[PDB]
């Protein structure tokens, strides 16, 4: 199945113009078919942004424009804003009944300029009902940090813990910051036998840690 | 004395489906190998006969019916089919013997801004009888009150335009269709194969 | 006005069959081409199937090998996708979409309107309902943890959807046992804890589970 190739990601400051290319072949774009551009916000369904290779869908600002020539097409954004961070896909049509709708690779658009933010960390000890169920889980929630790159460590009293740690990759927040979480699974015996448990998050060479106790 | 199938398929202009054109073939020899061996046809479906032996048979009356329809309506040009085109524009008998040939004509019958010269019948009082052609353009009364010659409440013009644009999907693009009907009567079989 | 809602997604075994449904409203249903597209988790978009306005012409890519069938029903204004001989690679979020109008210049070329999408997970594992636990604490953090469920997804609301400020639902994690776990938190004024009750609502459609958990500050 043929596709349309796009740059994997394009970045820019929130005052400049950026362009996303969409390369097709003689069978889809050079065959006389137009190109549609779809914008997908994180966690949401794709939305129609551009149709007809130049026309703007209803509710789309004039900062977005589209063009096509030869076997290629381009989407131009003038005056980048923080709300533009999303996935952008181009799409065209093939006359062959085996291909028809041909989709683009997809491009991640990101804006640069937001200041580095220390992560907000919340630590939660096992819930009484969980111990009543003979299970124990420590929850560490990290929110509102930039860049989306943190390292999570778990301390039992003052010694590192490596077993039972499940950590999620950082993900984009609607406010353009990042969030993540970590879970430490253990039996109530280990939870009670130790005085305290610490969750430590390293971010740009600065560590923020929280501690909980079975008391 | 070759049969003039060339001027039917290679004709510059085609007719609307409601006013489908018909050409009578007689007193000639037809080389069907030129047709079924050329892969320039999107659909080539023969009923009651396969094309391979059409060069060894003789028929009394041959009719080549040419028109232009929608791609997703090419399936309607077939025996025992229902739909707007089949029921109101061009009907084929259940006992049809002959071939249906259709090919994409987006480069020829489509234009930017829409080609509206092709019309199709939308409404009729009764289903079309096989091979019957209706070119009446009278107002269709859709129920209670008559129309007096004007449109409006349950009163519609019977014909609607196709609107063929080149950037439309394969299902919307125009297709040129030729229906070859072979008929054997108590009359001399004037057409034959080599 | 235009609304497309998908349903039927969940767990299916490898080699099994599933039926996805999509209800459409706000437009003349029988006047538009309908399409199914899919997106693998973190991957790009892939067109899956197409059907004409009259529903008698169906279109599929050669990659699917004809194990997908698209159908439509004007008596309910619904669109159905039947998937057969399913495999792990077919695990994706599936969207039903409406095409452009036949009057427009791009009829049957794009996807003007999209639905919420539904997750289809092809796995040899078992569907399991989740367990909900509370996480109790100027502002304080109040939350609930949804643990040991399969497959994705699960939605979390607070106070039957009344509370929206300060809410944060985190992406799930995959534990070694093969079961997912996520948490949902909310930051609230400390005084209000002494006067207002806080309920977390957890919806796991693949197992048809709904759990309301009372989160109360202990000690
Ligand atoms: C139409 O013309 C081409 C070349 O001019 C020829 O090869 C073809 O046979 C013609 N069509 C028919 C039906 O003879």
């Amino acid at each position: 199945q043929p596709v349309l190739t796009q740059p994997p990601s394009v970045s820019g400051a929130p005052g400049q113009r950026i362009t996303i290319s969409c390369t097709g072949s003689s069978s889809n774009i050079g065959a006389g078919y137009d190109v549609h551009w779809y914008q997908q916000l994180p966690g949401t369904a794709p939305k129609l942004l551009i149709y007809g290779s130049s026309s703007r869908n209803s509710g789309v600002p004039d900062r977005f424009s589209g063009s096509k020539s030869g076997t290629s097409a381009s989407l131009a954004i003038t005056g980048l804003q923080a709300e533009d961070e999303a996935d952008y896909y181009c799409q065209s049509y093939d006359s062959s009944l085996s291909v028809l709708y041909t989709f683009g690779t997809g491009t991640k658009v990101t804006v640069l300029g937001q200041p580095k933010a220390a992560p907000s960390v919340t630590l939660f000890p096992p819930s009484s009902e969980e111990l009543q169920a003979n299970k124990a889980t420590l929850v560490c929630l990290i929110s509102d940090f930039y860049p989306g790159a943190v390292t999570v460590a778990w301390k039992a009293d003052s010694s590192p813990v490596k077993a039972g740690v499940e950590t999620t990759t950082p993900s984009k927040q609607s406010n353009n910051k990042y969030a993540a979480s970590s879970y430490l699974s253990l039996t109530p015996e280990q939870w009670k036998s130790h005085r305290s448990y610490s969750c430590q998050v390293t971010h740009e060479g600065s560590t923020v840690e929280k501690t909980v106790a079975p008391t | 004395n070759l049969c003039p199938f060339g001027e039917v398929f290679n004709a510059t202009r085609f007719a609307s489906v409601y006013a489908w054109n018909r050409k009578r073939i007689s007193n000639c020899v037809a080389d069907y190998s030129v047709l079924y061996n050329s892969a320039s046809f999107s659909t080539f479906k023969c009923y009651g006969v396969s094309p391979t032996k059409l060069n060894d048979l003789c028929f009394t009356n041959v009719y080549a019916d040419s028109f232009v329809i929608r791609g997703d309506e090419v399936r309607q040009i077939a025996p025992g089919q229902t739909g707007k085109i089949a029921d109101y524009n061009y009907k084929l008998p259940d006992d049809f013997t002959g071939c249906v040939i259709a090919w994409n004509s987006n480069n020829l019958d489509s234009k930017v801004g829409g080609n509206y010269n092709y019309l199709y019948r939308l409404f009729r009082k009764s289903n079309l009888k096989p091979f019957e052609r209706d070119i009446s353009t009278e107002i269709y009364q859709a129920g209670s009150t008559p129309c007096n010659g004007v449109e409006g409440f349950n009163c519609y013009f019977p014909l609607q335009s196709y609107g063929f644009q080149p950037t439309n999907g394969v299902g919307y693009q125009p297709y040129r269709v030729v229906v070859l009907s072979f008929e054997l009567l108590h009359a001399p079989a004037t057409v034959c194969g080599p | 006005e235009v609304q497309l809602v998908e349903s039927g997604g969940g767990l299916v075994k490898p080699g099994g069959s599933l039926r996805l449904s999509c209800a459409a409203s706000g437009f003349t249903f029988s006047s538009y081409y309908m399409n199914w597209v899919r997106q693998a988790p973190g991957k790009g978009l892939e067109w899956v199937s197409s059907i004409s306005e009259d529903g008698y012409s169906t279109y599929y890519p050669d990659s699917l090998k004809g194990r997908f069938t698209i159908s439509r029903d004007s008596a309910k204004n619904s669109l159905y996708l039947q998937m057969n001989s399913l495999r792990a690679d077919d695990t994706a979020v599936y969207y039903c979409a409406r095409d452009f109008s036949g009057h427009t210049a791009w009829a049957g070329t794009g996807f003007e309107y999209w639905g919420q999408g539904t997750l289809v997970t092809v796995s040899s594992a078992s569907t399991k309902g989740p367990s909900v636990f509370p996480l109790a604490p100027g502002t304080a953090a109040l939350g609930c943890l949804v643990k040991d469920y399969f497959p994705e997804p699960v939605t979390v609301s607070w106070n039957s959807g009344a509370l929206t400020s300060g809410v944060h639902t985190f992406p799930a994690v995959l534990q070694s046992s093969g079961l997912y776990s996520l948490s949902s938190v909310v930051t609230v004024p400390s005084s209000s804890l002494g006067t207002q009750t806080y309920i977390c609502n957890v919806n796991h459609k693949p197992s048809n589970t709904k759990v309301d958990k009372r989160v109360e500050p202990k000690s």
